[PDB]
């Protein structure tokens, strides 16, 4: 149950306020996989941290009552100086997790990133990959009741790739997905639900082809405009 | 999840971030907290000893120039790693559930403790040599002490939100800092600079706070004229209410 | 392409890439690097202006302070901005032909011209104001200044170069140069002070250097015994000859 | 001609040096084409970065009398709080190129990015598209005798995809690229030889056929390992 009430986000610019979104109110459904579906630059990233709460909306608020995750594989909010285990030490502490738990979640972290002595190292001592592989760890952590995912299911290598994609088909069917790709077969496959974003404007569509098809004419609108 | 709890979980975490960045990563940070303070007391023994001889007979320069430099020490580790709290996690806001002033709060806690710590150290090596320690009148001492932190945690938290996207700031107050040193008078008495220059340097609130604790501290030390409580009192409940204002008006702009 | 063009090339372009970052965005940090020393020269003339009438009745107070002051913030700056160069710019080691040392002595040149400018800018003004700004030595005043900078550009090589991944260590010489602003005597004449503690005081290479540079520029300034250059002198060379020893040593590690 | 003399490099861990290459001393064929392939972890890029400047081996040394470039769209090398038109002003001083050049190398990046007044904005605001397209700008913007990409075909969008494929394609005949990437038609249709590199040690195959060959056994008998 997620509400966006009277949400405006705007971005300042020296033109002047750049409007994202202008009172948007939009009501999720519930206990369905969502697809977020729109132009380049029309707000789905800034939709989704305004979900997961990285950004805070300077008008309106998102009221849920449900956990929603992070942009999974996201690298930024890591320290660079802190290693592996304190890093997930201090994002268990966040969110108050038991001893016990927190252990083993660590423990799970550390199998499942396959990073081995680095896991001790700092995140500045970090690639790229292995900061995805690190971030992907945490995000599919915590039990959330839905996950915020923008691209991430082609981050890694091909072993990665397919580890993360059969972890991933472990949990569908516990947890509701909002997935932001440019490929509609992703949406097809792991969407129930498709929500087209343009316009600073939300518009649900409990047909994915429909969607589909909505986004793919509004492409051709705007390609049509001279 | 009451907003204390939550609060209190994430200051705990935030405070022990702080302490592992602040602190050595070999356990070794206690050598230079302990070091800082020492060298300042051996250079000022062998270059004033004398004159605070023929200062005053009566109290002796460990004690004297311990009891006041402690707090300085404090009262600038305060503004100094209270101001640059919010521009060195930046990415520590991406998570939600936290906020710049539980970082800056976790700076104040981790830096009170560490100075409390130094100063205990200090008096128990002060006892240990055969000086004097005990506080004569320790609850007005508590209280300057509690004072001078307000006023200190108000002002780094005032540069804090102030200084902003502008870092330029943050390099003249250090500059601002250095003749506090001297103007505060912690090192020599206040009692032998001649009174021509008293009204100007009655300003400062740390040169009150300073006096104050010397005198709740020592029996029988006798504080000149317009050293009252009240208008560095003043000052800091100005400046707490100031800065804190400041940052409920910039509260979504401050983290980015 | 020879090695000195490319060498000069990527100079150009480092000095220039640091003069940004040290100066402002908005081309205003020459007005904070003017207000450093006439915070300093205001609060030392209505500090100890008849302190120095009673020293000696020959030279006044703004000169004979800007004299010494300004070629101390040159060492204190280059040593400062001379340790942190390696440790700023680690990205920027990607490209071929960049180098640490080309870092450093960017930055070397770029702190010496700056100061430089201050130096003229402050003689500029004292000369507006009726004071004696014309040195009567200025070829002995040249050669002590050369030999201040190499010292100043040497020690901050060698604390770059030793002091790399361990950055703690350049917290703690910062607070070593405190009490060398009192020590080398700048701010007054070392001719008060008692000589029972003149020999320890001796060992600075920087008090002879401002001795000798106040000696070459004032006319008849009574030098004392022991201030001869060559102390100074072969602490610079022997300090520059181990530093870039260690440099060549640990050459590749440092670039990381 | 481009050689590796004694190269040893390690990375510092704390259960030892982790040895990636011990007196590696392997000579690249001249005027060709190379496919750097290999198994993860093998040592691919940072053979790469070697080559490319880099990183420094710890031993040996790589002696080359031709351009070498730096990796295709990396965004490492650059600075945060700089725009991009006195990025590429200062990698245009770093290689001591003239006004006249500097300046259409600036006109041509700002053609090529296609960013607009961004282009006068900081890497700090930018995203990692934005990156991309400043770094390949400034990539094709020196005429290297060797051009090194590793997966640099996948970032962008496809329109920016295919102008740096069409790009590319002008380029060959003009100029040699060594290419690690994980899909063997990209060798096949780019690469003239094949490097297969495993266990520290360097393989040339004059054939890219052979050289797949070789590499898809490898692998073969990794995973046949118990």
């Amino acid at each position: 149950m997620i509400e966006l009430r009277n949400l405006t986000k705007w971005y300042p610019t020296p033109h002047g306020r750049r409007y994202v979104f202008r009172n948007l109110n939009f009501r999720f459904p519930d206990d369905v996989s969502i697809g977020l579906i729109g132009r380049n630059g029309a707000g789905k990233s800034t939709l989704m941290r305004l979900l997961g709460g990285i950004e805070a909306p300077n008008e309106g608020e998102v009221v849920t009552d449900v956990s929603i995750s992070w942009p999974v594989g996201l690298s930024g909010g890591f320290q660079g100086s802190l290693t592996a285990r304190e890093n997930v030490k201090f994002v268990c502490r966040i969110y108050g997790t038991s001893h016990e738990d927190m252990l083993r979640k660590v423990r799970f972290v550390e199998e499942f990133a396959e990073i081995g002595e680095h896991f001790d190292l700092p995140m500045k001592t970090y690639s790229s990959g292995m900061r995805s592989r690190v971030a992907f760890g945490l995000s599919m952590a915590f039990d959330f009741d839905y996950y915020l995912i923008d691209e991430a299911m082609a981050v890694g290598d091909a072993q990665f790739r397919a580890k993360s994609r059969a972890v991933f088909d472990s949990r569908v069917g516990q947890a509701n997905m909002i997935l932001v790709s440019h490929n509609m077969n992703d949406i097809k496959e792991y969407c129930d639900v498709v929500v087209l974003v343009d316009q600073g404007q939300a518009t649900l569509y409990e047909d994915v082809e429909a969607g589909i098809a909505a986004y793919q004419g509004s492409l051709k609108k705007a390609a049509a405009k001279p | 999840r009451s907003p204390w709890q939550i609060q209190q979980a994430v200051l705990f975490a935030l405070f022990l971030r702080e302490l592992k960045t602040r602190l050595g990563g070999r356990w070794l940070g206690v050598f230079w907290v302990l070091l800082e303070p020492v060298a300042h007391i051996a250079v000022m023994t062998t270059l004033f000893s004398l004159a605070h001889r023929a200062a005053m007979p009566s109290i002796e320069y460990p004690v004297f120039l311990i009891t006041g430099l402690i707090p300085f020490f404090m009262f600038r580790g305060l503004v100094t790693r209270l101001m640059e709290a919010i521009d060195s996690n930046r990415g520590l806001f991406a998570y939600r559930q936290v906020k710049p002033i539980d970082t800056v709060i976790a700076r104040a806690m981790l830096e009170i403790s560490l100075q409390s710590i130094v100063y205990l150290i200090a008096l128990g090596t002060l006892g240990w040599l055969g000086f004097h320690f005990l506080p004569v009148r320790a609850l007005e001492l508590a209280g300057v002490s509690a004072v001078l932190i307000m006023l200190g945690a108000s002002l780094g938290l005032f540069f804090a939100v102030v200084t902003n996207e502008i870092p330029q700031a943050r390099a003249i107050v250090r500059i601002s800092l250095l003749p506090l040193y001297f103007v505060s008078g912690v090192i020599f008495p206040v009692h032998t600079i001649p009174p021509q220059y008293l009204p100007l340097l009655q300003l400062n609130p740390v040169l009150h706070l300073i006096e104050l604790s010397r005198a709740s501290f020592f029996p029988q030390y006798r504080v000149l004229q317009g050293i009252n409580l009240a208008y560095p009192a003043g000052f800091a409940l100005l400046s707490l209410f100031l800065a804190l204002m400041l940052y409920r008006l910039r509260r979504h702009q401050l983290a980015s």
